[PDB]
């Protein structure tokens, strides 16, 4: 209902990634931006696809895509939409769940 | 992301602040720039912004008080 | 079908909280003990409610509420009913699953 | 979708066990050699079989379900087939998920 | 709270520890007698006397305690 | 199991390794030959032959030997 979520690593660091908030992060792109990162990445189907494939989408050239895919990422790094990608990358903490609130109340 | 970044003066700003749309030229394109410029340079982390821009070369956006044209002449 | 859980975090210290044990602590309490505590955390529809919120669904007082969440929570830490809670908070172990059995039988 | 996993720990280790990876592991068996594993550790109904259960289900005794069981056991840990045991062990990484290519493209 | 793998209650319904909602007069004082002839053979009734008495746990009985001894020995 | 990641077979099918339900004889012979003639090209043999013995895998074969083989040196 909320609970979907993946455990990744990447090096020595591990993350625990909710889908909710992943949505989020896109949310906050153009809707070609969040359909270049979807399909690019895998994110609905599972199968990322190549540039050919996206530009057919959106009926651009393959290096349209590489620009729109590039300022896509830049746009997620840029410390304005900072927020919303840590909050996804500190999915572990269960920050917000009903269970933190819970625990809170019986540990005091 | 876990440091100089949850200082930036720019935090929770419409992206649009910083990136273009699409195809956006001329004075258009110079009056968001200035803007961009006039909040990074009240910035806390300007020059830590400036030298990851710099340091990975983002492709797009002003970053650290610098035009992503700017950028790429001081990367030339 | 068993799977659902929440990664939490309190201090230094990790949990893995498994809804079917969730369950399992709720079901050792009476029926409105267990209602005054899904909705005061929001355990069902997600929204904790308010002290006069849950009074207005159970026809008591705010006050009333308050005391029954506070007998709740020191049944809930008290020793003779506490290993469901104890079981709960373990989640991460995996005890008691289909897989367990199985790495069990692989690794002797 | 994908997203079903236990976290399982045997002695100090934790292990991130996903549903897809060990569907592949069983795909790896013969097609007896899986359905006694799924119904000796109760892999599809949660109720882990007896020996006889399981020897009427393949028309034969309980010492021969032993024998499968044990034998599919060796293949399970020989060398040239453990790789998809090593990659079922290793579900923690996130190794081919979505969020893994997202990560790398934001991260760099 | 690893004393209470010990507790000698673990394994008794928690209805011997909580009156219900009204209970008052030799019924009340009935229950509590019970339990505190169970925390009196019980191996940690020292830790779980201290745990109640450092967080002041608002009801049940505990440690051989009840609220209202605890709440004067707080006082 | 470390050595694994550097075994022979680990690209090859497991059928070479263990034999079918009911294979006597010549053919189990010479299936049991091919494999060895792998584990005897294998960087860790003695590796594998140690495990085995070690835990007494009940099937298959490891480290250049037969389950029976491997049971007249456990006996
Ligand atoms: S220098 Fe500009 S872009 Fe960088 S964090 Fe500060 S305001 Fe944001
Ligand atoms: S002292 Fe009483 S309430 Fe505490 S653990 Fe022992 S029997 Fe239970
Ligand atoms: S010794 Fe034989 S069975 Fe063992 S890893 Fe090498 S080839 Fe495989
Ligand atoms: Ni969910
Ligand atoms: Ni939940
Ligand atoms: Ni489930
Ligand atoms: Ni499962
Ligand atoms: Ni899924
Ligand atoms: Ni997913
Ligand atoms: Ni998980």
């Amino acid at each position: 209902a909320h609970h979907h979520h993946h455990h990744v690593a990447v090096d020595a660091v591990s993350f625990t990634l909710l889908q909710d908030q992943l949505q989020s992060v896109l949310d906050t792109l153009s809707e070609r931006e969040a359909g270049v990162v979807r399909l690019r990445f895998g994110l609905t189907d599972g199968q990322p696809r190549t540039l050919d494939e996206i530009g057919q989408v959106y009926g651009v050239t393959r290096e349209r895509i590489r620009q729109i895919e590039s300022k896509t990422m830049s746009k997620l790094r840029h410390p304005s939409r900072s927020q919303v990608l840590r909050d996804y990358l500190d999915g572990s903490s269960g920050s917000g769940t009903p269970e933190e609130r819970l625990l809170r109340a019986i540990f005091g | 992301i876990w440091n100089w970044q949850l200082q930036g003066l720019c935090r929770g700003m419409d992206s649009s602040m910083f990136f273009h749309p699409d195809g956006e030229r001329g004075r258009a394109r110079t009056q968001r720039e200035q803007r961009a410029k006039e909040m990074c340079r009240r910035c806390p982390v300007i020059e830590a912004c400036r030298s990851h821009a710099l340091e990975v070369g983002e492709p797009y956006g002003v970053w650290g008080g610098l035009s992503e044209s700017e950028r790429d002449l001081l990367l030339k």
